C-alpha cells in the first residue's frame, strides 16, 4: 500500500523555522512527483508547491516562495519542507501528495501534520499590553483616563517599572511621554500623568487639547522583547535620526531601511528599530550597538531581517530580506534612551510589499454551495468555477479529520473505490460533480482542483450533511 | 584518624572521623561510634545515639553562646566518655526523651562554665547500669594525657606544640625551629599533612583564603596575608558571564567588585554611566565606579570613554599596572581615553601596555598627557601614541598646568607630586618629594635606587649623618630603644624558646 | 504528436516524395480554410486538402492552423532548418528548445509522442528548467513533433506542438 507520512510539525513562535519530513513509501519515490498542500484552519487546500525526486526541481507558490524550502532524499524516500521565519498565517495541516502525471491528479494522500505558529514568543516575552479603552473619543478639556494591564507583572529584575505609554501624533513620530511608571519626559507637559502598580497601569490626561490627539500605544519594557500595546487613539468626540526614502517591493525582495544620524555620538546609543504594522500596534524588531555590530533580533522575523551599520558615516541600514505581504509597514527607526526606550524617534520609511496576486492570472476555483444540507437518497449537484479555461478539473472528498482523498480525476474518471453515484460533469471553465444517491458516509468536504497551471487552484470546498 | 567539619551525606562524611576538627552536628544511624576528641561543640538534635566515645568537647563555636553540648526534643545516647567539655558551657536542655541522664549530675562534665550552664528536659551515666559517670577531679581531662589540655603531639600533653621558629642566639636572631612542627587540629605534625597549608597562627587548615593569600614557599602551600587587594580574577566585558555585555553596567558593577585581574576587557561607554533601557540596567552612581579601583592588571583593553565629570582625573582605574592587550578594541587602541572632561590623565600606576597603540584623543581639558614618554610604557614595537586634540600645548604651558619641577623630564600624568611618571630627585612612596630624609626628615627614609625606604621605627633618628643605611632594624645606625646583640630590637628576648623551649633570659 | 486530441487538427504529411513539406487537416472535408501567424493562406473548397508549403529546403516556419465547418484547430509551429511559439536554438550539433509557457512548475517534453528529458542517463539529452538541450543532433531520428508542458497538465492541453526538422 502506497503511504506518505508527513512529520516534523510542532507547536512554534512567531518567525521560528520549521522543518517537516514526508515519507514516501509504496511506490518508486522518484518516479511521481512529491507535492506539499496547506490546509489552514477553516480554509481551502492551498496548493505550496511540488519538488521532482527524480530531477531535484522544484515549484512553488510565490507567497513562501522566500520562506519555505523544499527538498527531497532519494536515499530515504522521504520529501522534506524547510519552512524559515514561520509566521501565525502558516499554522495549519500541511499534508504530502504524489502526483500522478498521467492520472492528473495527485493520487496518493499523505494524513497530514499539523502546525500551529503560536507560543507567545517563550510566553513572558509577548507580554500583551492590553490598553482598556480602544479609539475612545474625548472632548477638549476632559479628565481622561487610559488603562493598560499586562499579561505578565511588569517588574524587572531591577524593579524599575520600565513602563511608558508614548504618543504619535497623526503622521509624526511617535513620541515618549512617561519615561517611567508615571514621570514625565522633558517638554512632556504636565498636563498628561499617569499611575499604575503590577500588572494594572493607566495613563491619564486631566486636560485634553489638540496636542493630546492621537494614539497612545503603551511600551512594555520589563520581558526581553519589548512589546508595544494594542493601542488606543484617543479622539474628539539638536539630535536627529533622519530615515531613508519609501520603497515599493514585490514578495520575497529585500529592503533595505536607512538611518543617518546627526547630534549625539553615533557609536554610544543603541538604535533600536521598531516597526508599525498598517493595522497593527508596533512591535520592535532588533538592534544594534553602532559600535560593535551586535544585533539582538527578535522573534517575529528572527530568520528574516539583518540590520547593519556604517559607524564612517553615522548611518545604520536594516536590510529586511525575503519581504511577505504581511510585512509591510513603515520601520521607524529610533534610538533606546539611558533611563527611557524609544526616546527620539526618525521619519521612517513606509515599504509596501504585495505581488499581483494572480487575481486574473492564477485560475481561480469557484465551488457553489460552500455548505449543502440533503437527505439520504436526494440528488446532490456541487458547481465548480474556473476562473481561466482548465482542461480537466480533479475532485476530492476530504473527512473531518482526515486527508483529502481524491474522488474524480480527468473530470469525469472516478478513482479505484469510488461508487458509481459519484461523476464529474463539464469542460474548460465551468464543472459540476453531481451525487446521484446521497449516503450517510457520504458526508465530507468536496474540492475541485484545476492543474492546468501552477500553483494547483482547489475550490473552497463544499460541506455535504445529511439532514 | 579521619577528620570531619543531607543525613546521608553527613554520616558519610563522619561516620569514620576519629576526630572532627570542626563540631558535632548530630540533628535529626548509629554511624559515629569513635569520635574520641572534638576542637568545638557538639549540635545534638536528635532516641539511640551511641555517642560512645566522645569525650572532650572544645567548644570552639557554639550554637548561641558558650552553647556546646546543645540538645532538643534519647535514652540510649550514652556519651559515658565525654566527661570535661573545655571552653564551653553545657546547654543539657529539652531532654523530653533522655532517661537516666537527669540522675547523672551535668556539672562535672564542665569546668569553671557552670555560669552559662543551663539544663532541663554515685549514679549511672548513660543508659544502662554498665555505664557510670567515672569521676577523676571530684594535663588530663579525659580521666601521658589520654585526652590533652591544648595539644597532644603523639602522646604527652602539651599546651602549645613546638613553635616552627625558634629564635637563634648563636645566630642573635630569632630563626626558624628545625624540630618545628605545626599545630594539625590538637596533634603537632612535623610536615603540615592532610593537603592543609600553613596558616598565620600555624595551624594549618585547608581554606586561608580570607584576608590572606595562598602560596607555595617552600613544599606546602602556605597561607600568605592578601597583598592589598588579593588576586581574585574575573572576567571582564566581552567574556565570561557578561560576555554579551555591551559596557561595565550598574547590575554588573558589583561583581567587579574586588576583581583584581579583570580578565576580560573593562570598556565603560557612555550608556553605561548614562544607564541602559534596553539592556535593562539602572544609570550607574558615579560613587560606586570606585568599585573598579582594585583592579590592578586588564588583561585585554581599557576604552574608558566617558566617566564621571566632576572626577577630574580617571581616579576609580588610579590602580591599573598592566594592561596588556589581549584583545584589542578596533585591533590598534589598548587604552583609548577618547572624548572626556578629565583634567589629569591620572592613571598614575600603568606601566605596562603590551600590545596595542594608546590613543588619548579629544580630551580637550587633559594637559598634562603629551608629556609622557610613551616609548617605555608601550610594551610592543607596534604601539605608537596617537596623543592628539588635547588642550593646547602653548595653552598647557601658559596656563601653568604643566608637569611640577619635582618630576623627572619623562613626563607626568598629572599635576600632583604623585603623578609623575620618573622623579628628578628620589621619590617617597608613590609621589616624589624634592629630597629624601637622608639628614632632615620626620621618618628619615634611606634613599634606594632613587626612591625613599623609611628607616626601621625602632631606630633613633640621627642628626650628624644618614640615619639608616638599608632596610631592616640591624641596618639602623641609631637605635634609641635597646639593640640586641648586632641588631637594633624593640626589647630583649625573655618569654623565648630555646632548646626544649627554654626561656632565655639573653642580656639585661 | 500522432494523436489529433486537443484541436491540434494540423500534422505535417510526412509522405513526401520530394522534399516539400505537406501539411494535412484534420477536419470534416467540406471546406477547408488554411491560416498562417494567424493570417489566412488559402481556402480549399472540397477536392484537394492538403497545404503546400513549399520544398523543405526553404526553411517554412510559422503558426499553421485550419478550419472547417467548426472553429479553427490549434496551431503547430513549424520550425525547419536544412501566442509565444516554442523557442529552437542550433549550435554546431547542438538544439536547444524552451517552452513557450514555463509558469516556473517542473515541465516535463515529449517528443514523438514518447517522454524525453526526464531521465539523467542521456549525455546527449539535458533538461534545464524550461530549456530542452539536444547535441549531436540526428536529424532522422530527433526531428518531429515536440511538447512542453508542466507535470500535472497533460501534453494534449499544450497550446501548440512544435515540430522540429533540422539538418545539423
Amino acid at each position: 500500500q502506497v503511504q506518505l507520512v508527513q512529520s516534523g510539525g510542532g507547536v512554534v513562535q512567531p518567525g521560528r523555522s520549521l522543518r517537516l519530513s514526508c515519507k514516501a513509501s509504496g511506490y518508486t519515490f522518484t518516479r511521481y512527483t512529491m507535492h506539499w498542500v496547506r490546509q489552514a484552519p477553516g480554509k481551502g487546500l492551498e496548493w505550496i508547491g511540488y519538488i521532482n525526486p527524480s530531477r531535484g526541481y522544484t515549484n512553488y507558490n510565490q507567497k513562501v516562495k522566500d520562506r519555505f524550502t523544499i527538498s527531497r532524499d532519494n536515499s530515504k524516500n522521504t520529501a522534506f519542507l524547510q519552512m524559515d521565519s514561520l509566521r501565525p498565517e502558516d499554522t495549519g495541516v500541511y499534508f504530502c501528495a504524489r502526483y500522478y502525471d498521467d492520472h492528473y491528479s495527485l493520487d496518493y494522500w499523505g494524513q497530514g501534520t499539523p502546525v500551529t505558529v503560536s507560543s507567545a514568543g517563550g510566553g513572558g516575552s509577548d507580554i500583551v499590553m492590553t490598553q482598556s479603552p480602544l479609539s475612545l473619543p474625548v472632548t477638549p478639556g476632559e479628565p481622561a483616563s487610559i488603562s493598560c494591564r499586562s499579561s505578565q507583572n511588569i517588574v524587572h529584575n531591577n524593579g524599575i517599572t520600565y513602563l511608558e505609554w508614548y504618543l504619535q501624533k497623526p503622521g509624526q513620530s511617535p513620541q515618549l511621554l512617561i519615561y517611567k511608571v508615571s514621570d514625565r519626559f522633558s517638554g512632556v507637559p504636565d498636563r498628561f500623568s499617569g499611575s499604575g502598580s503590577g500588572t494594572d497601569f493607566t495613563l491619564k490626561i486631566s486636560r485634553v487639547e489638540a496636542e493630546d490627539v492621537g494614539v497612545y500605544y503603551c511600551f512594555q519594557g520589563s520581558h526581553i522583547p519589548p512589546t508595544f500595546g494594542q493601542g488606543t487613539k484617543v479622539e474628539i468626540k539638536q539630535v536627529q535620526l533622519v530615515q531613508s526614502g519609501a520603497e515599493v517591493k514585490k514578495p520575497g525582495a529585500s529592503v533595505k531601511v536607512s538611518c543617518k544620524a546627526s547630534g549625539y555620538t553615533f557609536t554610544s546609543y543603541w538604535m533600536h528599530w521598531v516597526r508599525q504594522a498598517p493595522g497593527q500596534g508596533l512591535e520592535w524588531m532588533g538592534n544594534i550597538w553602532p559600535g560593535s555590530g551586535g544585533t539582538n533580533y527578535a522573534e517575529k522575523f528572527k530568520n528574516r531581517v539583518t540590520m547593519t551599520r556604517d559607524t564612517s558615516i553615522s548611518t545604520a541600514y536594516m536590510e529586511l530580506s525575503r519581504l511577505r505581504s504581511d510585512d509591510t509597514a513603515v520601520y521607524y527607526c529610533a534610538r533606546s534612551g539611558g533611563p527611557y526606550f524609544f526616546d527620539y524617534w526618525g521619519q521612517g520609511t513606509l515599504v509596501t510589499v504585495s505581488s499581483a496576486g494572480g487575481g486574473g492570472s492564477d485560475i481561480q476555483m469557484t465551488q457553489s454551495p460552500s455548505s449543502l444540507s440533503a437527505s439520504v437518497g436526494d440528488r446532490v449537484t456541487i458547481t465548480c468555477s474556473a476562473s481561466s479555461s482548465v482542461s480537466y478539473m480533479n475532485w476530492y472528498q476530504q473527512t473531518p479529520g482526515k486527508a483529502p482523498k481524491r474522488w474524480i480525476y480527468d473530470t469525469s474518471k472516478l478513482a479505484s473505490g469510488v461508487p458509481s453515484r459519484f461523476s464529474g460533469s463539464g469542460s474548460g471553465t465551468d464543472y459540476t460533480f453531481t451525487i446521484s444517491s446521497l449516503q450517510p458516509e457520504d458526508i465530507a468536504t468536496y474540492y475541485c482542483q484545476q492543474w492546468s497551471s501552477n500553483p494547483f487552484t482547489f475550490g473552497q470546498g463544499t460541506k455535504l450533511q445529511i439532514t | 584518624k579521619k577528620v570531619c567539619q543531607h543525613f546521608l551525606s553527613l554520616q558519610r562524611m563522619f561516620n569514620n572521623c576519629e576526630v572532627v576538627l570542626g563540631n558535632l552536628e548530630i540533628t535529626y544511624l548509629s554511624f559515629l561510634k569513635t569520635i574520641q576528641e572534638v576542637a568545638g561543640y557538639v549540635l545534638i538534635a536528635l532516641e539511640r545515639i551511641p555517642l560512645e566515645n566522645l569525650q572532650i568537647i572544645r567548644g570552639n563555636m557554639y550554637y548561641e553562646n558558650s552553647y556546646a553540648l546543645a540538645v532538643l526534643s534519647l535514652k540510649e545516647l550514652p556519651m559515658r566518655n565525654l566527661q570535661e567539655i573545655l571552653h564551653g558551657a553545657v546547654r543539657f536542655s529539652n531532654n523530653p526523651a533522655l532517661c537516666n541522664v537527669e540522675s547523672i549530675q551535668w556539672r562535672d562534665i564542665v569546668s569553671s562554665d557552670f555560669l552559662s550552664n543551663m539544663s532541663m528536659d554515685g549514679s549511672c551515666w548513660g543508659a544502662g547500669e554498665e555505664n557510670c559517670q567515672k569521676l577523676t577531679k571530684i594535663q588530663c581531662a579525659a580521666g601521658d594525657c589520654l585526652v590533652c589540655r591544648k595539644f597532644r603531639d603523639e602522646a604527652t600533653c602539651k599546651d602549645t606544640c613546638p613553635p616552627l621558629m625558634l629564635y637563634n642566639p648563636t645566630t642573635y636572631q630569632m630563626d626558624v625551629n628545625p624540630e618545628g612542627k605545626y599545630s594539625f587540629g590538637a596533634t603537632c605534625v612535623k610536615k603540615c599533612p592532610r593537603n592543609y597549608v600553613v596558616t598565620d597562627h600555624g595551624s594549618c587548615v585547608r581554606a586561608c583564603g580570607a584576608d590572606s593569600y595562598e602560596m607555595e614557599e617552600d613544599g606546602v602551600r602556605k597561607c600568605k596575608k592578601c597583598e592589598g587587594p588579593c588576586r581574585k580574577v574575573c572576567n571582564g566585558i566581552g567574556i565570561g558571564e557578561f560576555k554579551d555585555s555591551l559596557s561595565i553596567n550598574a547590575t554588573n558593577i558589583k561583581h567587579f567588585k574586588n576583581c583584581t585581574s579583570i580578565s576580560g576587557d573593562l570598556h565603560i561607554l557612555p550608556v553605561a554611566f548614562r544607564g541602559d533601557s534596553f539592556t535593562h540596567t539602572p544609570p550607574l552612581d558615579p560613587q560606586e565606579l570606585d568599585i573598579l579601583k582594585t583592579v590592578k592588571e586588564i588583561t585585554g583593553f581599557l576604552l574608558i570613554q566617558a566617566w564621571p565629570e566632576n572626577r577630574t582625573d580617571l581616579h576609580a582605574f588610579e590602580n591599573l599596572e598592566i594592561i596588556r592587550g589581549r584583545t584589542k578594541q578596533h585591533g590598534q587602541f589598548s587604552l583609548a581615553v577618547v572624548s572626556l572632561n578629565i583634567t589629569s590623565l591620572g592613571l598614575r600606576s600603568l606601566k605596562e601596555i603590551s600590545d596595542g597603540d594608546v590613543i588619548i584623543s579629544g580630551n580637550k581639558n587633559l594637559c598634562y598627557a603629551n608629556t609622557i614618554n610613551w616609548k617605555k610604557l608601550f610594551g610592543t614595537s607596534g604601539q605608537k601614541t596617537k596623543i592628539i586634540s588635547n588642550r593646547g600645548e602653548n595653552s598647557c604651558k601658559a596656563t601653568g598646568q604643566v608637569c611640577h619641577a619635582l618630576c623627572s623630564p619623562e613626563g607626568c600624568w598629572g599635576p600632583e607630586p604623585r603623578d609623575c611618571v620618573s622623579c628628578r630627585n628620589v621619590s617617597r612612596g608613590r609621589e616624589c618629594v624634592d629630597k629624601c630624609n637622608l639628614l632632615e626628615g620626620e621618618p628619615r627614609e634611606f634613599v634606594e635606587n632613587s626612591e625613599c625606604i623609611q628607616c626601621h621605627p625602632e631606630c633613633l633618628p640621627q642628626a650628624m649623618n644618614i640615619t639608616c643605611t638599608g632596610r631592616g632594624p640591624d641596618n639602623c645606625i641609631q637605635c634609641a630603644h635597646y639593640i640586641d646583640g648586632p641588631h637594633c630590637v624593640k626589647t630583649c628576648p625573655a618569654g623565648v624558646m630555646g632548646e626544649n623551649n627554654t626561656l632565655v633570659w639573653k642580656y639585661a | 504528436m500522432q494523436s489529433i486530441k486537443g484541436n491540434h487538427l494540423v500534422k505535417v504529411y510526412d509522405y513526401q516524395e520530394d522534399g516539400s513539406v505537406l501539411l494535412t487537416c484534420d477536419a470534416e472535408a467540406k471546406n477547408i480554410t488554411w491560416f498562417k501567424d494567424g493570417k489566412m493562406i488559402g481556402f480549399l473548397t472540397e477536392d484537394k486538402k492538403k497545404w503546400n508549403l513549399g520544398s523543405n529546403a526553404k526553411d517554412p516556419r510559422g503558426m499553421y492552423q485550419c478550419k472547417g465547418s467548426q472553429n479553427k484547430s490549434k496551431p503547430l509551429q513549424v520550425y525547419y532548418r536544412m501566442q509565444t511559439p516554442y523557442k529552437v536554438s542550433i549550435s554546431g550539433t547542438t538544439v536547444i528548445l524552451t517552452c513557450p509557457q514555463y509558469p516556473g512548475s517542473e515541465i516535463l517534453w515529449q517528443h514523438n509522442d514518447k517522454n524525453i528529458g526526464g531521465d539523467e542517463d542521456d549525455k546527449n539529452i539535458g533538461s534545464d528548467e524550461d530549456h530542452l538541450s539536444l547535441k549531436e543532433f540526428s536529424e532522422l531520428e530527433q526531428s518531429g513533433y515536440y511538447v512542453c508542458y508542466p507535470r500535472g497538465s497533460k501534453p494534449e492541453d499544450a497550446n501548440f506542438y512544435l515540430y522540429l526538422r533540422a539538418r545539423v
